[PDB]
Order: structure tokens, then C-alpha cells, then sequence
């Protein structure tokens, strides 16, 4: 929108390297030092959520760009989610294969 | 836990709002740049009072992080940089009262006023008044009327104000930890932690005293072919012998000698170089400036613009509807986004001004992914170094002619080269001088030893040996004449333009060897040559975020400033000078006065 789309959060203050496939969903407050913060959230200890918000004047590179992943996997299991045939229309009364 | 990931979560989090409230700001500006209204001026009224309560905020909260000596000299900066409180670090009535001060002198000089005995109701103001009038017309005595009056009416009043601005400066300087408001100017280029390349601000003033006793010899040779110039012209009025009168350098101040390029013009017969006729044949736009532009800049190698820039920047004047300014303004407003401000017109002027601009905005993406604050030059000469080295190579004849706006048959012969050498040493070599005695002053007035009973008395003696320049009337102690120039008011410092001018002269050179071209400099041209660009994108890419010597050594290896890229680029224009100076005097006579009897 033409103000912004300070609609979506991300989180860059994590303690360490995030596990893949992890959720870590927590309104807590980060620490920046050694002060035993006890939600305070003032000096040296930040929230861990930002502002990302969009603007359509913004330039190429910057714009929100929607993505999306596929998670697949092998684990021995009934059929359940597959592709479909190939599907060639019929043909009769002739030598065909089936 | 440790004060290094403190201070980089600070700085992190600092760029990750500030670069947006700028974006706010900087959009509010430009919706009034493009749209004069009451709303727009509450718009960045409210702008910059957030800004400056939110940076100063922050900049109290980091005033107490402790400087464990952090390593990889990249917080450190930024911290130094954004601790610079200003105003702030004395009691804030002093601060009140500069801003007072600074409003009260603003307003003087956007009122400097000046009218005829003849008709004291009907007058013309500073602009475009003296402008026009001086600029056009050679009346000796209405022109130095005319100067005396605005030098009575301005420094008799502005002399306190000054005075005190001055020493309320070097005080703060001194609460800032700085021996004057000079040395706090020259603390831009110092470089600290980096051995070997570290620079000291003394080191400034030695080595600009080492260009200058190389840059004098072109000055006092064009300042006597000016002289014999005038006097052919003016004898009864200038001395043959004696210094030139100030009210005929072109403008107010002598800050440019291009005015009087037409009066002593070496052929005022030969046709000029200009293709504003083949500009009218061919209806050339903006579209079409912009994307012979483009082409050149992606001969060279360097990525092309965004289209956001295309269908978002305003090219073309929208008429009287809506009320803008027609100053040329490149806008940086973050984020990937970068605006201008021009009232173009069909001409080669507007040709390389817009030329000049969008080149400031690929040197300004050219660090587009640094960070916030460093999305900036080391110093303030970077920008229009950049600008300069580009106009350079886009005014060569060799690209007005491949072009196709120049036919070949035309082609370029002696006098035309010495007409165009001639523009460009009065333009630009010429303002060096000035500039630089005008900040030597400044230097020492900050530095205190000058007392404020020589003020003038060693302003007009400098310029009477220093510069080779004689005021024709006589002034008392009342005057403020050094703070009648515009930035003087404005308080911004001046070695800018002399740093700009070798850094664009050293850079050109650089780029030209890097080109292969062999003969005079001012035909060298950059269009499609890949290595050069690639090799000014090399340091273009850093951007501020490395001392400003490193950046100038990475491609023409040298530490210092050398004045050797001019030198060669005017060799012909200084044997020119030789050959027609044979029989003119040499020389300046700072005892001699106009108005002597
Ligand atoms: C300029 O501002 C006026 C009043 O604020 C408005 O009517 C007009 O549409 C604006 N022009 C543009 C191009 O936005
Ligand atoms: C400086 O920090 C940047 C990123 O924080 C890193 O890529 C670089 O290697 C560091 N340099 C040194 C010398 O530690
Ligand atoms: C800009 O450069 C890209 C990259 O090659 C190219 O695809 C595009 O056509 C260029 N734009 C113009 C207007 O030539
Ligand atoms: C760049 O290539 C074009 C296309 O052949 C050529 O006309 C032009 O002369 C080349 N550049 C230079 C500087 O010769
Ligand atoms: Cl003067
Ligand atoms: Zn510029």
C-alpha cells in the first residue's frame, strides 16, 4: 500500500543458529549484554521483531516478493500424494497397448 | 554478553529503522521539491524534528558504550561518527543562541538588500538583480557603485554576528575536544588505526601547500593575460603593472572567471562548440538524454538504471500547475530509490547537468547494499569528483562526434582547442586560489591569530600578494566582507571545491591510462571500454566504507594528491600562454591602489 505494509514481522536476535524445520515462536526480550533484563525492553535489550513494512515506489530488489516451499520425503509409507497419467485418449477395435 | 555484539546489535537495529524513517523524510521532501505546499511544509517539519529527537536520542544512549578497542574498524567508525552530538555537549542556550544567530544571519543574506539613491523605492534585490546587471553590463562605475554598496550594506552589520559565530564555534570546538572550528572541519579526512595510510590533519594543510606551489605558476600566467586583456580593454581604469580590480571578475566574489571568457576570447570568430541547433533538428527529450546515457554508461560495463527510476522520476517541467524548483537536486531516498529535481531544457548545458546527476546516482548505488550511514563519500568531494570525471568524459569531441550529434567533417582544429582549454582553465583552475586563501583565513580566524583589528586588512593583503587582486576603495574596520560569500553564511567549508578539483584531475588521468589513450587529455574518451569501468567499480563498490587515501591509491597508486594529471592535461594551454605572455608584464604590485591620486 502506498503508506506501508507494516503488516509481516521477522526476527533477527536470536541466540544462535536456528534448527531447520524449527519453530520458535516467543514474545520474549532479548538481551544485549550482561544486565538480567526482566522484560524491560529499554537500553541493551531490544525486542526481537522488526519492522518490515513495503512501499510500490520501492525499486527492483527491494519490493515483497510472496515465496513458497515445497517439503518432500521418502519415508517408507503407503502411497498417498502422487502425480498424475499420462492419459493418451482411447483408441478401439485395433492392435493396441494398454 | 560481551560489548562487541552490543554494539553491533545497536548499530544493526539502528540502520534497520533509520533507513526507513529517512526514506520517510527524504519522500516528504520531495513531494514539496515537486509540490510547494503548506501540508508538504508540515510534512518535513515533522520530518526532521523525529529525526533529530530520535538520532539524538540514540546518540546519548551510545555515549556511554564503553570502547573496548573492537576490532575490524567498522563499529568503530560508525560510533565515532554518530557520538558527534554538536550542539548538545554545552549548556542549550548556547545552543539557542547559535541557532538564533545562524536564522538571523540566513535571513540578512536572503535579504540582503541594496537600492539607488535615484529610486530608494524601486530597487532590485541580491537575486537576480546584481546578478544580471553585473553579469551582462561592463559600466566600471556602476559596477563597483554597485559592489561598494552591497559590502557597506552587508558587513557593517554583519561584523558582530560573525564574530560571535566564530568564537561560539571554536569554543564548542574546543568542548568537542578540537583546538578550533577548523581543525573539527579537517577531522573529515583524518584516519585513524590504519598504519601505514593514516592521515593527520596537519598533513592536509602541508600537502595543499604543496599542490598550491605547483598549482601558482598557470594562475599568475592567466592572471597576467587576463590583465593585458583589460587593459587593451579598460587602460584608463587598470593598471598595466598593478593588481586587477575585484567588481570585474564576472561575479560578486570571484569564485569563477568564465564570465570574462568572452572578453578575452583568443578567436571571437571561429564558431563555438555547440549542438543545441542538431538538438532542435532531431526534438532530442529527456527520454532520449537519459537513454544515450544509459548506453554509455553500459559501454563502459556499469549496470543500467532501474525502471522504477523511468516510470517513477519526473523528466519533464509540468508547466506553472503545480510549483517546484528547478535547481538541479539529486534525492537519495534509500531503499533502492533516487530522485531528481530539474527543469530541463533544450540545450548542451541541460545535456550535462542531467549527464552530472544521474552519474551522482550510479556513484550513489554504486555502495547501494552498505549500510545506512555509509551510504555516503568519505569525505564531501567524492560525489562531484565523480560528477566531474564523467562530464569530462562525456564533453570530449571524439563522443560529441561518434554520437552522431557532431558531424566528423567539423572535426576540431587549433583554435578551437585553445577556446575550449581557455573555458575550462578560467572555470576551474582558475576558482583554486581563491579558494584556498579564502580557507587559509578562515583557518587562522578559527585558530585565533589573526586579531579581529586585522581582519580585513589581512584579507585585503592577501588578496593583494596571494590572490594578485586589489580592492579600488577603501574600507574601515566596520565591514564583514569575508562573510558576504554564500556558504561563509551558510557556514560550510570551502577546500571541498579544491579536493573535488584534483580528485576529479588525478582520477581522469587514472581513467584514461587505464583506457590506453595517448595524446591531449581532454580528447581522451571512456565510452565502451570495459576495463575502466571495471576498474572504478572496483573502489566504487567500497564506498566510504575504507579511508579515503586507500580509496584514492587503488587506482593510481599514489598516497598524495599530485597536481601532475592537471599539469598534463594543460601542458598545451600553458605553452599557448608562454608563446602570447612574451611580451606582457608578469606579476602583481600589491602597493598599488585604483584609487590612489
Ligand atoms: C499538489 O498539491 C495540491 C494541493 O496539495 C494538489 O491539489 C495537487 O493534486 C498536487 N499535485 C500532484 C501532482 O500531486
Ligand atoms: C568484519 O565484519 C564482516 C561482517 O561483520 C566480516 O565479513 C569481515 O570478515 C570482518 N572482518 C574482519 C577483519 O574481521
Ligand atoms: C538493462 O540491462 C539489462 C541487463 O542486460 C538488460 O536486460 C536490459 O535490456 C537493459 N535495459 C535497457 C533499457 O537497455
Ligand atoms: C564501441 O563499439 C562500437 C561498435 O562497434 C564502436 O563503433 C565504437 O567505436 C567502440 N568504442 C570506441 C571507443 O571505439
Ligand atoms: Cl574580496
Ligand atoms: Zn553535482
Amino acid at each position: 500500500k502506498v503508506s506501508g505494509n507494516y503488516n509481516y514481522l521477522y526476527r533477527l536476535f536470536r541466540k544462535s543458529k536456528l534448527k531447520p524445520f524449527e519453530r520458535d515462536i516467543s514474545t520474549e526480550i532479548y538481551q544485549a549484554g550482561n544486565k538480567p533484563c526482566n522484560g524491560v525492553a529499554g537500553f541493551n535489550c531490544y525486542f526481537p521483531l522488526q519492522s518490515y513494512g513495503f512501499r510500490p515506489t520501492y525499486g527492483v530488489g527491494h519490493q515483497p516478493y510472496r515465496v513458497v516451499v515445497l517439503s518432500f520425503e521418502l519415508l517408507h509409507a503407503p502411497a498417498t500424494v502422487c502425480g498424475p497419467k499420462k492419459s493418451t485418449n482411447l483408441v478401439k477395435n485395433k492392435c493396441v497397448n494398454f | 554478553s560481551t560489548i562487541e555484539e552490543q554494539a553491533k546489535t545497536f548499530l544493526d537495529k539502528f540502520n534497520h529503522e533509520a533507513e526507513d524513517l529517512f526514506y520517510q523524510s527524504s519522500l516528504a521532501s520531495w513531494n514539496y521539491n515537486t509540490n510547494i505546499t503548506e501540508e508538504n511544509v508540515q510534512n518535513m517539519n515533522n520530518a526532521g524534528d523525529k529525526w533529530s529527537a530520535f538520532l539524538k536520542e540514540q546518540s546519548t544512549l551510545a555515549q556511554m558504550y564503553p570502547l573496548q578497542e573492537i576490532q575490524n574498524l567498522t563499529v568503530k567508525l560508525q560510533l565515532q561518527a554518530l557520538q558527534q552530538n554538536g550542539s548538545s555537549v554545552l549548556s542549550e542556550d548556547k545552543s539557542k543562541r547559535l541557532n538564533t544567530i545562524l536564522n538571523t544571519m540566513s535571513t540578512i543574506y536572503s535579504t540582503g538588500k541594496v537600492c539607488n539613491p535615484d529610486n530608494p523605492q524601486e530597487c532590485l534585490l541580491l537575486e537576480p538583480g546584481l546578478n544580471e546587471i553585473m553579469a551582462n553590463s561592463l559600466d566600471y562605475n556602476e559596477r563597483l557603485w554597485a559592489w561598494e554598496s552591497w559590502r557597506s550594506e552587508v558587513g557593517k552589520q554583519l561584523r558582530p554576528l560573525y564574530e560571535e559565530y566564530v568564537v561560539l564555534k571554536n569554543e564548542m570546538a574546543r568542548a568537542n575536544h578540537y583546538e578550533d572550528y577548523g581543525d573539527y572541519w579537517r577531522g573529515d579526512y583524518e584516519v585513524n588505526g590504519v598504519d601505514g595510510y593514516d592521515y593527520s590533519r596537519g598533513q592536509l594543510i602541508e600537502d595543499v601547500e604543496h599542490t598550491f606551489e605547483e598549482i601558482k605558476p598557470l594562475y599568475e600566467h592567466l592572471h597576467a593575460y587576463v590583465r593585458a586583456k583589460l587593459m587593451n580593454a579598460y587602460p584608463s581604469y587598470i593598471s598595466p603593472i598593478g593588481c586587477l580590480p575585484a567588481h570585474l571578475l564576472g561575479d560578486m566574489w570571484g569564485r569563477f572567471w568564465t564570465n570574462l571568457y568572452s572578453l578575452t576570447v583568443p578567436f571571437g570568430q571561429k564558431p563555438n562548440i555547440d549542438v543545441t541547433d542538431a538538438m532542435v533538428d532531431q526534438a532530442w527529450d529527456a527520454q532520449r538524454i537519459f537513454k544515450e546515457a544509459e548506453k554509455f554508461f553500459v559501454s563502459v560495463g556499469l549496470p543500467n538504471m532501474t525502471q522504477g527510476f523511468w516510470e517513477n522520476s519526473m523528466l519533464t517541467d509540468p508547466g506553472n500547475v503545480q510549483k517546484a524548483v528547478c535547481h538541479p537536486t539529486a534525492w537519495d531516498l534509500g531503499k533502492g530509490d533516487f530522485r531528481i529535481l530539474m527543469c530541463t531544457k533544450v540545450t548542451m548545458d541541460d545535456f550535462l547537468t542531467a549527464h552530472h546527476e544521474m552519474g551522482h546516482i550510479q556513484y550513489d548505488m554504486a555502495y547501494a547494499a552498505q549500510p545506512f550511514l555509509l551510504r555516503n563519500g568519505a569525505n564531501e568531494g567524492f560525489h562531484e569528483a565523480v560528477g566531474e570525471i564523467m562530464s569530462l568524459s562525456a564533453a570530449t569531441p571524439k563522443h560529441l562526434k561518434s554520437i552522431g550529434l557532431l558531424s566528423p567533417d567539423f572535426q576540431e582544429d587549433n583554435e578551437t582547442e585553445i577556446n575550449f582549454l581557455l573555458k575550462q582553465a578560467l572555470t576551474i583552475v582558475g576558482t583554486l586560489p581563491f579558494t584556498y586563501m579564502l580557507e587559509k583565513w578562515r583557518w587562522m580566524v578559527f585558530k585565533g591569530e589573526i586579531p579581529k583589528d586585522q581582519w580585513m586588512k589581512k584579507w585585503w593583503e592577501m588578496k593583494r600578494e596571494i590572490v594578485g587582486v586589489v580592492e579600488p576603495v577603501p574600507h574601515d574596520e566596520t565591514y564583514c566582507d569575508p562573510a558576504s560569500l554564500f556558504h561563509v553564511s551558510n557556514d560550510y567549508s570551502f577546500i571541498r571545491y579544491y579536493t573535488r578539483t584534483l580528485y576529479q584531475f588525478q582520477f581522469q588521468e587514472a581513467l584514461c591510462q587505464a583506457a590506453k589513450h595517448e595524446g591531449p587529455l581532454h580528447k581522451c574518451d571512456i565510452s565502451n571500454s570495459t576495463e575502466a569501468g571495471q576498474k572504478l567499480f572496483n573502489m566504487l563498490r567500497l564506498g566510504k566504507s575504507e579511508p579515503w587515501t586507500l580509496a584514492l591509491e587503488n587506482v593510481v597508486g599514489a598516497k598524495n594528491m599530485n597536481v601532475r594529471p592537471l599539469l598534463n592535461y594543460f601542458e598545451p594551454l600553458f605553452t599557448w600562454l608562454k608563446d602570447q605572455n612574451k611580451n606582457s608584464f608578469v606579476g602583481w604590485s600589491t602597493d598599488w591602489s585604483p584609487y590612489a591620486d
